[PDB]
């Protein structure tokens, strides 16, 4: 019941700025101290600050790295937090969380980078000639992150969406496959839905014998 | 700035074990320490406050004690989907500080990967380039060996692989490799293999393809 959605999050210039929100429900806003939390990829968490409630003065703290970069506040009366990034750096670049102190959000992925947006192309991995296995090529876009599910959700058992790896192009690219029953293959419908959302794109692919 | 440092960085436990991970803080901090558990691809969540509180809706299994410098977050019998990487914060003065984080792997017992070959498609020849894709999937342990072989060749240096985090429930590991041709170097082969190389294969598996096929 408690949610905290993030947003404002996507690719920026090295000196640019940026303005993060975390829209808060399920419990009483102004009573809590809200944080902001990041984490760069494969790397540990990383406090950035917090503000605390209106009684306190609305005081803000920050982490030694950000101080006098970055400025959070809120809006009670929108039951929203924001952090406000100035001056950004590529070392910035990470995954940024906000905190009431007992949940978290979802997060949303910073990207300091000079690097143009790309979106990816969707290719067909199809299953041979008693299980099967299928799925999707995932191939060059920039920056992260990219989102993959199967025939609109429905289908999750045997499941793998692999980590994206960087490709010495400085683009990335990941695969999603499934295993399914052999017996299915001339009959079920699958469909991989991809979404790129820094570049727009949206492809939903069906995957076949060939 | 407190410092806290985890014990141990890593750990691999079975399923049922008792599990032991310490904090220790630089300085006092009274009972002013979390902990939180990240699993694969989500947030953070917190399981433990005032080192010993647990947060609502959190299995009993997990628990923490300490209290001034030395602080133990403890599972009394790990599951399948306790899989993640542990942290602990101190939250006595600011800054507010994490320990480095402690990831838990599960052992199990070996499990041999099923493996699939897949030919780039002729949508993607079009655009002069070709992934050929290796899948290694639902294996234990994580170490695999994977050879691409062209008309004989061992490729080397033209491919990458990715391999996912440890399931929450079977506990194994998938893995993919994509080697990359050009389109022209890929017209010119034949034979398109790779060779899977694991602990729970009697010898290596090849799975193949020629191109013209």
């Amino acid at each position: 019941e408690v949610q905290l959605v993030e947003s404002g999050g996507g690719l920026v210039q090295p000196g640019g700025s940026l303005k993060l929100s975390c829209a808060a429900s399920g419990f009483t806003f102004s009573n809590y101290w809200m944080n902001w939390v990041r984490q760069a990829s494969g790397k540990g968490l990383e406090w950035v600050g917090e503000i605390r409630s209106k009684s306190n003065n609305y005081a803000t703290h920050y982490a030694e790295s950000v101080k006098g970069r970055f400025t959070i506040s809120r809006d009670d009366s929108k039951n929203t937090a924001y952090l406000q990034m100035n001056s950004l750096k590529t070392e910035d670049t990470a995954v940024y969380y906000c905190s009431n102190r007992y949940y978290w959000g979802q997060g949303t992925l910073v990207t300091v980078s000079s690097a143009s947006t790309k979106g990816p192309s969707v290719f067909p991995l199809a299953p041979s000639s008693g299980t099967a296995a299928l799925g999707c090529l995932v191939k060059d876009y920039f920056p992260e992150p990219v989102t993959v599910s199967w025939n609109s959700g429905a289908l999750t058992s045997g499941v793998h969406t692999f980590p994206a790896v960087l490709q010495s192009s400085g683009l990335y690219s990941l695969s999603s496959v499934v295993t399914v029953p052999s017996s299915s293959l001339g009959t079920q419908t699958y469909i991989c839905n991809v979404n790129h959302k820094p570049s727009n794109t949206k492809v939903d692919k069906k995957v076949e014998p060939k | 700035d407190i410092q806290m440092t985890q014990s141990p960085s890593s750990l691999s436990a079975s399923v049922g074990d008792r599990v032991t991970i310490t904090c220790k803080a630089s300085q006092d901090v009274n009972t002013a320490v979390a902990w939180y558990q990240q699993k694969p691809g989500k947030a953070p969540k917190l399981l433990i406050y005032w080192a010993s509180t647990r947060h609502t809706g959190v299995p009993s299994r997990f628990s923490g004690s300490g209290s001034g410098t030395d602080f133990t977050f403890t599972i009394s019998s790990l599951q399948p989907e306790d899989i993640a990487t542990y942290y602990c914060l101190q939250y006595i003065n600011y800054p507010y500080t994490f320990g480095q984080g402690t990831k838990l792997e599960i052992k199990r017992t070996v499990a041999a990967p099923s493996v699939f070959i897949f030919p780039p498609s002729d949508e993607q020849l079009k655009s002069g380039t070709a992934s050929v894709v290796c899948l290694l999937n639902n294996f234990y342990p994580r170490e695999a060996k994977v050879q691409w072989k062209v008309d004989n060749a061992l490729q080397s240096g033209n491919s990458q692989e990715s391999v996912t985090e440890q399931d929450s429930k079977d506990s194994t590991y998938s893995l993919s490799s994509t080697l990359t041709l050009s389109k022209a170097d890929y017209e010119k082969h034949k034979v398109y293999a790779c060779e899977v190389t694991h602990q729970g294969l009697s010898s290596p598996v090849t799975k193949s393809f020629n191109r013209g096929e």
